[PDB]
């Protein structure tokens, strides 16, 4: 995982938010493998 | 009535060569982008931070027929059956084309500004992470020219090495792919975007190749050559541009180059002949046979059209303050505008007929790690 986090890998996510008015919770469909 | 020449040590290419200063402009890598931490849920992570554009850029899945631009695998999906980029979600965001973008965005004034590439960095870059976020964590993007299309990259990797960490064995379809930036035909319309891209790129950051030109070091009123640089065979512009890109700024562990590293090269399209390094030119050599090119820079756009009044307008404009005092600028297409001691020489590689005054006091010279320095003779002085 230090290598993971060294290349650029992420945290597991799903909802997000845009700040560019109209603001709208977009969530991913499936979990990512 | 007196005329005599200026003491004064500048240059005429300042303005010009700034999109060309990689590590003030983009500041970060160009082969892997990996300049900016970001901590999420008390962890650690990396992501591109460049502030430029890097076209024709894409990432390479090694023994996969799947485009990195594929939305990343999920639950019921093998890994090594999806790309990068967003995957399926409750609003489309990603893949987005342009008609898409404009009507989304349609009456956010500031947005109408934007230019395409702009547009779709500002749409991706949007996107926080949410509850708690606290973060400035986002994802990078690609944005497709030819067709038109932003894709939010869900992966902000960029290479992936060794058999202990990835498995480019297609028959173990489990395990995760081995992976590498490149610049090839099928990834020429692209742009990859750091979530950091200036919206004035077009202005402040590479794009065309210069034709009719090779990059140069300014010494004291001339452009010289670069003494160390890596010479490497390219049968194209597409290969130089390919090669300069392999070589240069990397943040992949061996980790933050600041986009320091072989980023410009100059290619000799008669010998056929790639000239990598990386120190940052500060002016341009008007030579027929060669194409300044940089890693940031698409592999095809060429722009022959080389800035032949430089030098005139700079003198003449010097020339608009009975004291005369010429500037140190010893190259010119008007001969005698210089007022060169002896015969100035004709410069038959120049396009813009530059003649060149040899015959004059140098104060500055470069040594062997590609510095300008200013003469012992003259160092006192200034």
């Amino acid at each position: 995982s230090q290598h993971a986090t060294d290349i650029g890998m992420g945290p597991a996510t799903s909802c997000y938010t845009s700040t560019i008015p109209p603001p709208k919770q977009v969530c991913i469909q499936q979990a990512v493998k | 009535p007196t005329v005599e020449r200026s003491t004064r040590m500048s240059n005429p290419w300042k303005a010009f060569m700034e999109k060309y200063d990689i590590e003030r402009t983009h500041s970060s890598g160009v082969r892997v982008d990996l300049g900016e931490d970001a901590e999420v849920e008390n962890a650690k992570y990396r992501i591109p931070a460049g502030r430029c554009p890097v076209f024709g850029k894409g990432i390479v899945i090694e023994n996969s027929d799947v485009s990195f631009l594929r939305p990343v695998a999920t639950g019921d999906e093998k890994l090594k059956d999806g790309g990068f980029a967003f995957p399926n979600a409750n609003d489309h965001i990603s893949p987005m084309t342009l008609a898409n973008l404009k009507e989304r965005y349609k009456d956010n004034v500031e947005m109408m500004k934007l230019n395409d590439i702009a547009l779709c960095r500002t749409h991706a870059a949007s996107f926080v992470m949410a509850g708690d976020q606290n973060s400035n964590y986002r994802h990078p993007a690609v944005y497709d020219e030819k067709e038109k299309t932003c894709h939010m990259l869900y992966l902000s990797a960029q290479e992936n090495m060794g058999p202990r960490y990835c498995s480019p064995d297609a028959q173990n379809r489990d395990a995760v792919f081995c992976f590498k930036p490149d610049k090839d035909e099928s990834f020429e319309n692209l742009v990859y975007l750091s979530k950091n891209v200036r919206n004035d790129w077009d202005k402040k950051c590479p794009r065309k190749n210069l034709g009719n030109a090779k990059f140069g070091l300014w010494v004291d009123g001339n452009c010289e050559e670069i003494p160390y640089v890596k010479e490497v065979e390219a049968e194209d512009l597409r290969e130089c541009n390919r090669i300069v890109f392999g070589a240069s700024a990397s943040d992949q562990p061996t980790f933050k180059s600041k986009g320091r590293g072989f980023n410009w090269a100059n290619f000799d399209s008669v010998k056929k002949k790639c000239y990598i390094f990386n120190t940052k030119p500060t002016c341009l050599i008007n030579d027929k046979n060669f194409i300044a090119t940089t890693a940031l820079s698409h592999p095809q756009e060429v722009d022959l059209e080389f800035p032949c009044s430089i030098y005139k307008d700079e003198i003449e404009r010097e020339i608009k303050k009975e004291r005369i005092v010429l500037p140190r600028i010893f190259i010119s297409n008007d001969k005698e505008s210089i007022k060169c001691p002896c015969e100035p020489e004709r410069i038959s590689q120049s396009t813009c007929n530059f003649y060149v005054c040899n015959c004059v006091e140098k104060r500055a010279e470069i040594k062997e790690n590609n510095q300008v320095v200013i003469k012992e003779e003259f160092r006192d002085y200034y």
